[PDB]
């Protein structure tokens, strides 16, 4: 009678495009994706768990655009995703303890 | 970039109903990107990919994570680099795990720079409840940065 576990559980995975497209690379910045990531996390991974900061970055990539003018491929736009089997909320708790 | 700290008064409010996440270091990280290809196959110089690399890696690191890196893999060797990552000791006594892989790729694979293909499915298990005891119950985040088709969206005007 113990307690088992399924599998696979306990996972969390963002996906910088959705099915079917390509993701946005900016040869200069890297991609929209790990950009946003970074300052979402850097500055709220002190009170937001990490889904809700996956939350947060798909905000900030649905909002942004290409600049490539010439190129039909200006204005152009990604979304991003993420999939989960967490079971409980992923607070990372940065710079706790001392 | 820094990252801000929590505190002593949010982690006491919340840590009963999170992910036991106090280790140190809080969890191995890797991060493996595939920028220079082969090209046994079609795949561009993923010009921009160093920055991609380079900020995962810092940002890993001021939250905690002792960092692995990978640059320049085969299909074959990110498996078999993946599965070793996958068996680490130091997994016994970490709390957390993240994997981070940046390459091309379509939907539901990523490219190794020789053009032959990883299928993420055989990713995630590596690290599941059957192949890597030592991380059970504890919580594993992916970051998966790679194309999953080669349309570009045009998008949408707003109503």
């Amino acid at each position: 009678p113990k307690m088992r576990l399924p599998t696979r559980s306990d996972m969390i995975c963002g996906y910088a495009c959705l099915k079917g497209t390509a993701a946005m690379r900016n040869t200069k910045r890297g991609s929209w994706y790990i950009e946003a990531l970074a300052q979402v996390f850097s500055e709220r991974a002190c009170d937001m768990h990490v889904a809700d900061m996956l939350v947060k970055v798909n905000a900030l990539i649905k909002d942004r655009e290409g600049y490539a003018p010439g190129t039909e491929f200006h204005r152009c736009k990604e979304m991003s995703e993420y999939c989960s089997t967490l079971c409980r909320h992923l607070y990372l708790f940065p710079g706790h303890p001392p | 970039m820094q990252v801000k700290p929590c505190t002593p008064e949010f982690y006491q409010t919340h840590f009963q109903l999170a992910y036991r996440l106090q280790s140190r270091p809080r969890g191995l990280a890797l991060v493996l990107s595939n920028v220079h290809f082969t090209g046994e196959k079609e795949l561009e110089f993923r010009s921009g990919g160093d920055v991609d690399h380079s900020t995962l890696v810092t940002l890993f690191k001021l939250l905690g994570y002792d960092v692995h890196v990978l640059c320049d893999q085969t299909a074959q060797e990110m498996q078999e680099k993946l599965q070793n990552f996958a068996q680490l000791p130091a997994h016994r006594v970490t709390d957390s795990c993240i994997v981070a892989l940046l390459s091309h790729g379509v939907e539901g694979a990523i490219y190794g720079v020789d053009g032959k293909l990883l299928q993420l499915q055989e990713v995630f298990q590596l690290f599941d409840n059957a192949n890597c005891p030592s991380l059970q119950n504890k919580p594993k985040m992916f970051f998966i940065q790679a194309c999953r088709g080669d349309e570009t969206d045009r998008g949408v005007d707003q109503q």
